[PDB]
C-alpha cells in the first residue's frame, strides 16, 4: 500500500519574446542614436 | 462534517518558488539593462519603474527620458498585463477546482486510543450484540 508519486514554460515564453523585444529595442536605439548624430 | 470544508490555498499561489522567480528575474535584469543603455536619482527613479509597473503604475513614478523608452515601457507593461491576466485566470481555474481530501483519515489514527485524552469524545454509537 506504500504510494511512491503560473506555468514555467508560459515563463519561459514571455521571458524569450522579452527578451528578443528588449534586444530589438536596443538595437534600434542604437541606430536611432547613430542617425541623430549624423542628423 | 459540520459545513463546507475546502482548501482556501491562500499561499499556494505559484509564487514562492523557482517558476516564475527566474521569469521575473530576467525581466528585471532586462528592463534595468534597457534602462541603462536608454541612459544614453537615476538608480531610484529606475527601481520606482522597476516595482511600479510591474504590480501596477498606481503611483507616482513617471519620469520618462526618451522614444526607446517609450517602446521598452510599453513592451514591459505590455508583459505585466499579460502576467496579470495569467495570474487572474490561473487563480480562477484553481476556484474550477477543489479539496476536500480528508480529515482522520485512520481507524485508529490520533483519537481513537482515549478521546477524553484528544479532548473531543466522539460518539460510540454501536449495536448491542452485533457484528463490528
Amino acid at each position: 500500500r506504500y504510494q511512491e508519486c503560473l506555468t514555467f514554460e508560459n515563463m519561459a515564453g514571455v521571458f524569450m519574446l522579452v527578451a528578443g523585444g528588449i534586444v530589438a529595442g536596443i538595437f534600434l536605439i542604437f541606430i536611432e542614436i547613430a542617425y541623430k548624430r549624423h542628423k | 462534517r459540520s459545513n463546507g470544508t475546502v482548501s482556501p490555498s491562500a499561499f499556494l499561489e505559484p509564487f514562492s518558488a523557482s517558476v516564475w522567480v527566474m521569469m521575473f528575474v530576467m525581466l528585471l535584469i532586462v528592463s534595468a539593462i534597457a534602462v541603462f543603455v536608454f541612459e544614453y536619482f537615476t538608480i531610484g527613479k529606475a527601481i520606482w519603474l522597476l516595482w511600479g509597473l510591474v504590480f501596477n503604475n498606481s503611483v507616482p513614478v513617471q519620469n520618462p527620458k526618451g522614444t526607446t523608452s517609450k517602446i521598452m515601457v510599453s513592451v514591459w507593461a505590455f508583459f505585466a498585463v499579460i502576467f496579470l491576466a495569467s495570474y487572474t485566470a490561473n487563480l480562477a481555474a484553481f476556484m474550477i477546482q477543489e479539496e476536500f481530501v480528508d480529515q482522520v483519515t485512520g481507524l485508529s489514527d490520533k483519537k481513537f486510543q482515549r478521546p477524553h485524552d484528544y479532548s473531543p469524545p466522539f460518539r460510540f454509537g454501536t449495536v448491542p450484540n452485533g457484528s463490528t
